[PDB]
């Protein structure tokens, strides 16, 4: 993805700030939360039968740190998104079978988590630029898909 | 909103249809896995080879319970009660993906109907696949 | 179909935006202009520089949609008739474009809430807003 | 986009029968008629009242040939559909204010009027191709919107 300089610097003066532990967890517990049909991958988990036992669910925090650790990656790689994402890519198809939407619901979910975490300083060109990021990345895991 | 006369677009058109409805369905199915790949990730256990049993069953279950749609094209909500739940609560097949299944049923009636695809019937075959697809996703949060 | 609960998760919600209805409006679409591009298509006559009053002016008419809307949770269809009718008839919008506002209106609400915007109450308000949307792409066609 | 060998051949195959004046007129009068709100552009072209009044409309049927003699030109660089469309992109853009959105709907309305005009010879391979085609020009045309 082509990011100007400005939100190149934008997107990685926040991301500096945020606890990926926390926020994966948060994010991914959202997403079970307000798409309760995401919940579909998640059948070994345990208890998701209401907000707080998604929310306080240690499998879906587990998860959660996992994911966003993989997306932090692919930050460093900002202008080779596919090839970071090939592997995982792959997996998602192959092997897991995740529709790519899920992707793109997730991306929106977590710039509506950054949002409230950050509040004031997630301002409308840092929110475009994550808008660009996310949708790069759904992109990049959903490139191997066949 | 399916205006009176889309009422009797659609049941012109599929009673065209007729007997064929089955057949017209698996064609539906097999122009969206190859359309629309990711389509696929909920057909995992799935034999998706062209002209596979499964395929061409499932093709006729999706032709039935849109039959049954026309039928009671005035009561939508309660005729599909089941199949919504069904999509809903058990498949959870994200929203996005009635839009493709739609387009490929249009395309398959387009192939199929020389004479009665005109324009007004394109629209309200249309209108009514959107129709079915806002009932099978309204009980999903 | 807003449960019980989603009305109470959107009135105190909105009750919390009050006084600041107006310029949360306008955030929103400060949002949609930078975040999607693609919606600048619809408002050529405006001048969209951060600060706009134009837009300022707009936003305001926007959230004093919604909070006539949240006052009238029972009864959308009527109370947003006019709206649907603007929007379908004459601005022309096409669809796709109302889930991008109401994003910007969930993230606005989120940078604006710290406590108010819990889990329970972000399912709420994103059930709410896709209801609002279906109500005034319902005249389109 | 990347069309395979067989894919291109499937394409230009059909498209060497296709009036494409005829096409033109019809999948831009059905574009009308199925999405009204995609009228908004064509105030000026008179009488769009009616189903048989669009699809009789002289300048319909003259915008319906421009649209789609630049479609056929188009089909010549598949290889490279973002710089053949590059200038139009922009104008769609700067000038014409055309969501992108509607480019989409037509490719659609095409692949209708296809399935409707071969019958049988459209069958779910060529359509598959002529949709990565039709999501390929979709895509050009919007590439350059800011
Ligand atoms: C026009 C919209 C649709 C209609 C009318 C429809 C209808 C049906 C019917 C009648 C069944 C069989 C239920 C039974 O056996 O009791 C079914 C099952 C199923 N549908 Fe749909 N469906 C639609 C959309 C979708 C979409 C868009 C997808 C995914 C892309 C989907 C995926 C499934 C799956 C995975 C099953 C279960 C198949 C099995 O395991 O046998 N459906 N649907
Ligand atoms: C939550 C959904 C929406 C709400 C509540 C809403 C509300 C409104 C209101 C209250 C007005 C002013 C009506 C008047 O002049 O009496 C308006 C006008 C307008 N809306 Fe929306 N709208 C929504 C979605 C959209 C979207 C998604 C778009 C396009 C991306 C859009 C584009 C416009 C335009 C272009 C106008 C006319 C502005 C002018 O030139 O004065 N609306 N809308």
């Amino acid at each position: 993805v082509h990011l100007t300089p400005e939100e190149k610097s934008a997107v990685t003066a926040l991301w500096g700030k945020v606890n990926v532990d926390e926020v994966g967890g948060e994010a991914l517990g959202r997403l079970l939360v307000v798409y309760p049909w995401t919940q579909r991958f998640f059948e070994s988990f345990g208890d998701l039968s209401t907000p707080d036992a998604v929310m306080g669910n240690p499998k879906v925090k587990a998860h959660g740190k996992k994911v966003l650790g993989a997306f932090s990656d692919g930050l460093a790689h900002l202008d080779n998104l596919k090839g970071t994402f090939a592997t995982l890519s792959e997996l998602h198809c192959d092997k897991l079978h995740v529709d790519p939407e899920n992707f793109r619901l997730l991306g929106n979910v977590l710039v509506c988590v950054l949002a409230h975490h950050f509040g004031k300083e997630f301002t409308p060109p840092v929110q475009a630029a994550y808008q660009k990021v996310v949708a790069g990345v759904a992109n990049a895991l959903a490139h191997k898909y066949h | 909103v399916l205006s009176p006369a889309d009422k009797t677009n659609v049941k012109a058109a599929w009673g065209k249809v007729g007997a064929h409805a089955g057949e017209y369905g698996a064609e539906a199915l097999e122009r969206m896995f190859l359309s629309f790949p990711t389509t696929k990730t909920y057909f995992p256990h799935f034999d998706l080879s062209h002209g596979s049993a499964q395929v061409k069953g499932h093709g006729k279950k999706v032709a039935d319970a849109l039959t049954n749609a026309v039928a009671h094209v005035d009561d939508m909500p309660n005729a599909l009660s089941a199949l919504s739940d069904l999509h809903a609560h058990k498949l959870r097949v994200d929203p996005v993906n009635f839009k493709l299944l739609s387009h490929c049923l249009l395309v398959t009636l387009a192939a199929h109907l020389p004479a009665e695809f005109t324009p007004a019937v394109h629209a309200s075959l249309d209108k009514f696949l959107a129709s079915v697809s806002t009932v099978l996703t309204s009980k999903y949060r």
